[PDB]
C-alpha cells in the first residue's frame, strides 16, 4: 500500500550501495547543513536501481509525487534532529 | 632500556614532539643509542649479500627488516626536521634563553647538530638581513631585538595557549585521592579536573608540569 | 632537493649557502638522513611507476630506463627517480 | 614441452636483487593480464615490453641488456634477427616466444636455443613434415647412392618449400589453454573466467571454428561457480548466459541506429542505397514499433517493448532471412551500474585503442600509437569507468565515418571487377587522417569485404586498399581476404606473404616492410602501379 | 619542512600510528626478526590464534598466509545495542574501539572474506552510527567555552580533522577575556 512505497524509497536512499560507497544518503547528509532544503535525484540512477519502481513511476505521476516528499521529510526528520 | 618499550616511547616522544608548541630536552641519553643500534642491524644486510654466494628462499623477514628499518628511520626523520624547524621559528628568542642565566641552559641537555644548524642557519640569517636592509642601518635601528615596541624578537614562549590533552600516569599499583580519579588549577580559576578516559583541552601551561612530569599525554 | 634569474642575487648567495649548510647537516647524519625527502609513511612494499620522459638511464643494478614503460617495483628507487620528475604515477 | 615444469623454471629464475631480470591483438592482452595478475599476487617483478616495430626490437634487445638471465615470433627467427651466437649446456639467458600463428617457423622448434617451445599444448599436430625437414636434412657404386641421396634431399627440400611459405593464421584462442592450464592448479577468478571469455570473444571476426565446441568449456565454469542459488537480492556486489544478437551497438544506442550502422545487416538490406530504406522501416512496419519509438534510449523503452522484443524478431526477421541470429553468448554481471555483453566492451576498447589519445614525424606519430597503448591497458579495469564511456561514444563517431565513406565508395564504383583478385586504391576522400591506422583499415575493408560479396556467387576475390596524405606517397596497403556466410569450409586462410617475399627480393626501391604485420606494406605509388603489375602477373594464387 | 599540518596529524599520519596495533591471527605454516619490538615467536601451528601487529598481519594477509579472525567487539547485535544506548544518551559518547575507523576499512579490504554477511549489514550501522556521534559532537560543541571542553569518548580520527577549528578559537576567547583584565 501506500507506506510501502515510502518504504521503498527509504530502502532506497539507506540501501543502496554501490562498489564502496553509498551516495544519495551523503547528498542528503550535506544538503541540510548547508540549509539547502532541497534533494536532486538522477532518474538514469533510478532506473538503474530497480525496474518496477520505475514504472510505477511511469504510470502516475500526480500520485506519486507525495510518496517523495514523505520520504524526503521522514529520512529529514533524523538528520534534523542531527542538524522546529 | 628494552627495545620493545623503547620503539613504544620512540612513538611516545615523536608524538609529543609534534604536538608540543615550543622546545623539549634533547634525548642524547636514549637518541645515541638507537642510531647505533640501528646501524647494527642496518648493517646486520650481510647475510642477504652471502646469500648471492651460494649460488654455483624465504626472504618474507628479510624486507620486512629492511622495511621496518627505514619505516622507523621514517618516524625520526620527521622527528628531527620537527625540531629543527621548532628551532628556526623560536631561534631569536632560544639564543635569548641561552643568555639567560637561569634555568636550564641551551647546551646539550635540552639541546648538537641542533646547535650547529641553529647557530650556523641564525649566522647566514643575519648575513641575509643585514647586507639587506640593514646598510641602511639607523644607529638606533643597529639592534636586532626587542627595543621595547612592538616588541619583536620575543616571541613565542606563549604556554597559556590551549592544546590536546589526555591524563595517563603511572599507578600505585600517590595524587589519587578519589572518588573516581587524579588529579586536581588555573591562576583565576579552579580545577575541573581530570580523569584517564578522557581528553581534557586546556592552557599548556598548567599541564607543563605534568609533561616534565610525564603525566598528561597529548 | 632531490637527491629564479628574476630573483635578487643576495637571495641566490643565502640560497648557496644554505643548500650547503643544508649538505652539511646531511654529511652529519650518517644515520641515514634523508631528512629532506621521504615525507609520506611507506606501504606496501611495491608500488607500479610509469616512467615520465625519461631514457635513460642504476642504483644497485641498471634497470635501464626506457620511456613510456611502466614498472612494478619497490618504492626505494623510485623515491630517487621521482625528485627528477622521471617517474609519473605513484 | 609442458607449460608447468617451465613455468615453475621461470618462478625459479624470478626473484633476485636487484630484480629480475626477464599491439593490436586483444588475444594476447587477457594472457598477460590473468598471468601478470597471477604473479603480481605472489609479487613477482619483472618488464613489460610494448612491442611495436618488427625490426625495432633488434635496435633494443640488442641496445641495453646486461643482467638478463631469462603475438610474434611464429615467422621471424630472432636468432638471425638478434646474432645469438650459442655461448655455453646451461645458457645464461632464455627468450619467451608467445605466438598462436601457424605455420611455425622452421628455427622455432629445431634448432632450439631461447625456445622452450611454447607449442604445448596446442599444435602437436602433425605436422610429421619438420620432421624430415629437420632429421632427414642433418647432417646430409656411390655415385648412384650419392645421386640417390641429393635427389631424396632436393625432394624433402620441395616439400618443405611448401611449408613456412603460406599465409600466417591463428589457429585457437590462447586463453583456453591458459585458463585450462591455470585451473588445472585449481585457480578459479571470477575477474579472469570473465576476462578469458573477452579475449575469445574478440577473435570473433574470424568466426569459431573449435570455439563453437569451446562454448560447453565455458559453460562448465558457468556451473563451477554459482554466485547464488536464488536471490541474494539484490546482491549490491555481482555474469550470466543471454539470448545474445550480432547487432552492434546494441545497449548503448537506438535500434534503429544499431541496423543503421549494422555491417551485417548492410548488404543484405543494401543500406547505402534508397532501396532497402524503406524495406527497413517495413521490417520496423512488421515489429509494429513507431519511428519514435525507435529513437529514444534502450533505458526509457517500455517493458513491454523489452519483453516482446525477441519473440517480435522470431516473428518478423525471418522475412529477410535473418532467421539465424539468436544466441545464447554470455553475459556480465556487475549489478547495479547494469549488464554488458563481451563484444560490445570489446568493440569499444578497441576503439579506444584507435582513438582517445623525415621519418621523425613517422615514428613520433607511432610513439603516440603506443601511448595510446597504455590508456587502453589502464582501461582494461572495471571501476574506472569514467574513461570508457568516452571510448564507448567514440566507437559510434568512427562507426559514423566508415559507413559514411562506405556510401561514398560505392556511387564511384572504383572497383576493379578483375578475375585475379578486384583490386582498389582511394587517392583522395575527406577525413583521411582516420586512416593511419592499420586498423581502420582492417575493419573498413572487412566492412567492405562483407559488402560487396555477401555472397553474391560466385568467387570470393580479394579486395586492395590503400591511403596516403604525406611523407611521400606512404599508401599502406593491407592485404584483406573473403569473409564466406557460413556457407572454414576450406583451409584457404591467406596467400600474399610469398608474393611479398618474391616482390620485395626484386628491386625493391624505396619499399619499406616497417609494419610488424605482413599484410600491410608502404609503398611509392610510382613504385606501386608496377608493384601490381607484379601482383597480377605472375599471380601466385 | 613540511609545513602540513603542522598541528594536525596527516590522515595517513595517525594511519601510521594504528600500524602499531596488535591483532590475533591464524598461520597457514604449521623467523627471528632482530628489528625491534615482536621478538616472538617459534613456528606456529596452522588455524591457531596468535596475536601480532597489524602491518605484518597485512603482509601476510597479501600472501594470503594468514587467516584473520574477525574481532569479537565487531557484532552487528553489539552496535545495535550501542546506538540504543545512544539514543537515550543526549550526552555520553560511550563505548568505541578508538581505533575502529581505519580498521573496519582495512578489514573491509581484505578481511571481509572471513566474516559472516557483513556486506550491506555491519557498514550502514557504522555510517549511521557514525553520524549520530558526529551531530551529538555538534549538540555538545555548541556550549564551547573556556576553560573546559567534554572531550569524552571519540575514535582519535575525527578529533583529529576537528582539531584545528576548536584549538584555534579558544585561544581568541582566552586572550579577549584575561585581557580584558
Amino acid at each position: 500500500d501506500n507506506t510501502e512505497i515510502i518504504k521503498s524509497f527509504k530502502n532506497f536512499i539507506l540501501e543502496f550501495r554501490l562498489d564502496s560507497q553509498f551516495i544519495y544518503r551523503d547528498q542528503l547528509r550535506n544538503n541540510i547543513l548547508v540549509k539547502n532544503y532541497s534533494l536532486t535525484v538522477n532518474m538514469e540512477h533510478l532506473i538503474g536501481y530497480n525496474e518496477d519502481i520505475y514504472k510505477k513511476l511511469s504510470d502516475e505521476p500526480s500520485d506519486i509525487i507525495p510518496l517523495f516528499e514523505t520520504a524526503i521529510t521522514q529520512v529529514a526528520k533524523r538528520i534534523s534532529i542531527l542538524s522546529n | 632500556v628494552s627495545p620493545q618499550q623503547d620503539f613504544s616511547d620512540l612513538m611516545k616522544s615523536w608524538k609529543n614532539e609534534r604536538c608540543s608548541p615550543e622546545l623539549l630536552p634533547y634525548p642524547h641519553q636514549l637518541m645515541k643509542r638507537l642510531l647505533n643500534r640501528i646501524s647494527m642491524q642496518s648493517q646486520l644486510e650481510n647475510i642477504s649479500m652471502g646469500f648471492l654466494d651460494m649460488q654455483n628462499e624465504s626472504k618474507l623477514p628479510l624486507l620486512c627488516m629492511e622495511t621496518e628499518l627505514e619505516r622507523l628511520k621514517f618516524v625520526i626523520r620527521s622527528y628531527i626536521r620537527c625540531r629543527l624547524s621548532k628551532i628556526d621559528k623560536f631561534s631569536l628568542y632560544l639564543r635569548q634563553l641561552n643568555e639567560d642565566e637561569n634555568s636550564l641552559i641551551s647546551l646539550t641537555d635540552l639541546l648538537k647538530d641542533e646547535i650547529k644548524y641553529h647557530d650556523t642557519h641564525s649566522l647566514i640569517w643575519l648575513k641575509l638581513v643585514n647586507d639587506s636592509i640593514l646598510k641602511y642601518m639607523p644607529e638606533e635601528l643597529q639592534a636586532i631585538n626587542d627595543t621595547e615596541g612592538s616588541v619583536n624578537m620575543i616571541d613565542e614562549p606563549d604556554w597559556n595557549k590551549f592544546v590536546f590533552i589526555h591524563v595517563n600516569g603511572p599507578p600505585d599499583g600517590e595524587n589519587e585521592f578519589g572518588k573516581p580519579c587524579y588529579t586536581v588549577i588555573p591562576d583565576l580559576k579552579e580545577e575541573v579536573e581530570l580523569t584517564i578516559g578522557s581528553i581534557y583541552v586546556m592552557r599548556y601551561e598548567v599541564i607543563r608540569d605534568l609533561l616534565r612530569d610525564d603525566k598528561v599525554a597529548l | 632537493n632531490g637527491l629564479t634569474n628574476n630573483l635578487s642575487h643576495q637571495e641566490q648567495e643565502y640560497l648557496k649557502e644554505y643548500c650547503d649548510l643544508i649538505t652539511d647537516l646531511k654529511s652529519g647524519d650518517l644515520v641515514d638522513i634523508d631528512l629532506s625527502g621521504s615525507l609520506v609513511p611507506p606501504s606496501d612494499v611495491f608500488i607500479d611507476v610509469r616512467v615520465l620522459k625519461d631514457a635513460g638511464e642504476t642504483e644497485y643494478g641498471v634497470f635501464n630506463l626506457i620511456k613510456d614503460s611502466q614498472f612494478f617495483v619497490r618504492q626505494s628507487d623510485v623515491e630517487r627517480l621521482i625528485q627528477q620528475g622521471y617517474l609519473q604515477k605513484i | 614441452s609442458q607449460f608447468s615444469e617451465a613455468y615453475n623454471k621461470i618462478l625459479r629464475n624470478s626473484s633476485s636483487h636487484s630484480s629480475c631480470q626477464l599491439c593490436l591483438n586483444i588475444d594476447a592482452l587477457c594472457a598477460t593480464k590473468m598471468l601478470s595478475l597471477l604473479f603480481k599476487k605472489q609479487l613477482v617483478q619483472s618488464q613489460i615490453v610494448p612491442i611495436f616495430g618488427y625490426s625495432e626490437l633488434r635496435r633494443h634487445y640488442s641496445q641495453l641488456d646486461d643482467n638478463i638471465n631469462s603475438g610474434f615470433g611464429g615467422v621471424i627467427d630472432l636468432e638471425a634477427f638478434l646474432e645469438i651466437d650459442p655461448q655455453e649446456q646451461s645458457f645464461r639467458r632464455d627468450i619467451y616466444v608467445l605466438d598462436a600463428h601457424r605455420p611455425w617457423n622452421l628455427d622455432n622448434i629445431f634448432g632450439s636455443q631461447i625456445i622452450q617451445c611454447f607449442d604445448d599444448g596446442t599444435v602437436d599436430d602433425t605436422l610429421g613434415e619438420q620432421k624430415e625437414a629437420y632429421y632427414k636434412l642433418l647432417e646430409l657404386n656411390d655415385l648412384s647412392k650419392r645421386k640417390q641421396r641429393k635427389k631424396q634431399i632436393h625432394e624433402y627440400e620441395g616439400v618443405l618449400e611448401e611449408y613456412y611459405s603460406q599465409g600466417t593464421t591463428v589457429v585457437n584462442s590462447i586463453s583456453a589453454q591458459i585458463y585450462s592450464l591455470l585451473s588445472a592448479i585449481g585457480e578459479t577468478n571470477l575477474s579472469n573466467l570473465w576476462l578469458n571469455i573477452l579475449g575469445t570473444t574478440s577473435l570473433d571476426i574470424a568466426y569459431a571454428q573449435v570455439y563453437n565446441r569451446l562454448y560447453p568449456l565455458l559453460q562448465d565454469e558457468v556451473k563451477r561457480l554459482t554466485p547464488s542459488s536464488r536471490n541474494s537480492v539484490k546482491t549490491p556486489d555481482t555474469l550470466n548466459i543471454q539470448p545474445d544478437y550480432y547487432l552492434f551497438l546494441l545497449r548503448h544506442s537506438s535500434l534503429y541506429d544499431s541496423f543503421y550502422y549494422s555491417n551485417y545487416v548492410n548488404a543484405k538490406l543494401s543500406l547505402w542505397n534508397e532501396n532497402g530504406k524503406k524495406r527497413l522501416h517495413k521490417m520496423f512496419a512488421r515489429m509494429g514499433i513507431p519511428l519514435s519509438t525507435a529513437q529514444e534510449t534502450w533505458l526509457y523503452m517500455d517493458h513491454s517493448i523489452k519483453r516482446e522484443l525477441g519473440i517480435i524478431f522470431d516473428k518478423n526477421l525471418d522475412r529477410y532471412g535473418l532467421q539465424d541470429i539468436i544466441r545464447d553468448g554470455f553475459v556480465r554481471t556487475l549489478g547495479y551500474r547494469g549488464s554488458i555483453s563481451a563484444s560490445e566492451f570489446v568493440e569499444a576498447l578497441t576503439a579506444l585503442l584507435e582513438v582517445g589519445n623525415s621519418a621523425q614525424k613517422l615514428t613520433n606519430l607511432r610513439k603516440r600509437w603506443v601511448s595510446n597503448f597504455w590508456l587502453s591497458w589502464d582501461a582494461l579495469d572495471d571501476r574506472k569507468v569514467e574513461l570508457l564511456n568516452r571510448g564507448i561514444q567514440l566507437a559510434q563517431d568512427l562507426q559514423r565515418a566508415i559507413f559514411n565513406t562506405g556510401v561514398a565508395i560505392l556511387e564511384k564504383k572504383l572497383i576493379k571487377h578483375l578475375r585475379i583478385y578486384r583490386l582498389c586504391v582511394l587517392q583522395d576522400g575527406p577525413d583521411l587522417d582516420l586512416y593511419r591506422n592499420p586498423l581502420t583499415l582492417l575493419r573498413l575493408g572487412n566492412w567492405l569485404i562483407e559488402c560487396c560479396a555477401e555472397s553474391e556467387d560466385k568467387q570470393l576475390l580479394p579486395m586492395v586498399l590503400a591511403s596516403i596524405d604525406e611523407n611521400t606517397d606512404t599508401y599502406l596497403v593491407a592485404g584483406l581476404t573473403p569473409r564466406y556466410p557460413r556457407g572454414t569450409k576450406k583451409p584457404i586462410l591467406n596467400n600474399f606473404s610469398m608474393a611479398f617475399q618474391q616482390i620485395t627480393a626484386e628491386t625493391d626501391a624505396k619499399v619499406r616492410i616497417d609494419n610488424f604485420e605482413s599484410s600491410i606494406i608502404e609503398i611509392r605509388r610510382e613504385d606501386l602501379s608496377p608493384f601490381l603489375e607484379k601482383l597480377t602477373l605472375s599471380g601466385l594464387l | 619542512l613540511p609545513a602540513h599540518l603542522q598541528q594536525t596529524f596527516s590522515p595517513e599520519e595517525i594511519q601510521f600510528i594504528v600500524e602499531n596495533e596488535p591483532i590475533k591471527i591464524f598461520p597457514r605454516i604449521t623467523w627471528q626478526l632482530i628489528t625491534t619490538d615482536d621478538k616472538a615467536l617459534n613456528n606456529m601451528v596452522a588455524m591457531r590464534s596468535t596475536e601480532v601487529v597489524l602491518w605484518i598481519a597485512l603482509l601476510l594477509k597479501q600472501q594470503s598466509k594468514c587467516s584473520i579472525v574477525a574481532p569479537q567487539w565487531l557484532t552487528t547485535k553489539e552496535l545495535d545495542r550501542k546506538i540504543q544506548y545512544e539514543k537515550t544518551h543526549p550526552d555520553r559518547f560511550s563505548e568505541l574501539p578508538w581505533n575502529w575507523l581505519v580498521l573496519a576499512r582495512i578489514l573491509f579490504n581484505k578481511a571481509k572474506d572471513d566474516f559472516h554477511d557483513p556486506i550491506h549489514e555491519l557498514r550502514g550501522k557504522i555510517q549511521d552510527l557514525r553520524e549520530i556521534r558526529q551531530i551529538k559532537v555538534l549538540k555538545g560543541l555548541k556550549y564551547l567555552n573556556e576553560s573546559h571542553l567534554q572531550l569524552d569518548n571519540l575514535s582519535l580520527l575525527e578529533i583529529n580533522e576537528l582539531r584545528p577549528f576548536i584549538t584555534e578559537i579558544m585561544d581568541k576567547l582566552r586572550e579577549i577575556h584575561t585581557a580584558s583584565l
